[PDB]
């Protein structure tokens, strides 16, 4: 739903990847003619670096406790 | 094997729990023993193919009574002999070689059939 | 007494010790040249 929205603004691809690669602010602010939040260049690096997202006896049991404990547009969804 | 086919066909479909019950203890006991090739021995090499028929018998046996009901333990017993080889290879002149994977193969497609019916 | 004989029938935990077959086909010797007290047994002729 919400794509379409974000190709209509410009500088989305820029600065998106800009965040993906964390350049500091001074690369930024050399070829970019508007005001960036640092702020929010922080807070957005900080959620995108956020990563909270006997050999035999045991045979007779797994193949028990495996197979015997019956467990009750594309994918896109990862 | 004889008996009990005769009890599950007797009781087919109707349900109950005291046959349930009692094939369930016979597939639990008859379980572990199926498809252990331990001493190559042909007397126990043909008494454990028997064990193999007679599994396959209470495995049908216990599905039959039990059918459209769509049971746990019972497809929990079910999923166990369909999965796993087993048998020789794996853990738990040329003709020749031939006939004896053919003997082999042959008893996998026997298992196979019986679980999944 | 029902349940022993079951038991006795489908011995489930006492029978398998490790389950480490070597599942190849024994290979059986012919030979008349070597002198062996089980050759003997199974070669009559000498």
């Amino acid at each position: 739903f919400v794509k379409p929205y974000f190709q209509e603004r410009k500088h989305l691809v820029n600065v998106l990847l800009y965040a993906m690669l964390d350049l500091p602010e001074e690369e930024l602010k050399e070829k970019i003619n508007f005001n960036v939040d640092m702020k929010a260049l922080l807070s957005l690096v900080d959620t995108l670096h956020d990563s909270d997202i006997i050999r035999h006896a045991m045979l007779y049991e797994h193949i028990l406790n495996y197979y015997i404990a019956w467990v009750p547009k594309s994918s896109y969804i990862k | 094997a004889g008996r009990i086919l005769a009890m599950g066909i007797r009781f087919a479909s109707t349900g109950n729990l005291k046959i349930r019950n009692i094939l369930l203890s016979l597939v639990d006991k008859f379980l572990p023993l199926y498809q252990y090739p331990g001493k190559q021995n042909l007397d126990f090499r043909l008494t454990i193919s028997v064990i193999n028929v007679l599994t396959n018998v209470i495995v049908v046996s216990l599905s039959m009574v039990m059918c459209a009901s769509g049971d746990l333990e019972v497809l929990r017993r079910v999923k166990y002999l369909h999965e796993v080889a087993s048998g020789p290879y794996s853990d738990l002149s040329d003709p020749t070689a031939y006939l004896e994977d053919k003997k082999d193969i042959d008893d996998h497609y026997g298992k196979f059939i019986s679980t999944n019916l | 007494g029902i349940n022993k004989v079951l038991d006795h029938l489908a011995p489930s935990e006492l029978i398998k010790p490790v389950k480490s077959c070597h599942n190849k086909p024994s290979v059986l010797v012919l030979d008349d040249r070597i002198v062996d007290a089980a050759t003997k047994d199974l070669y009559v002729n000498g």
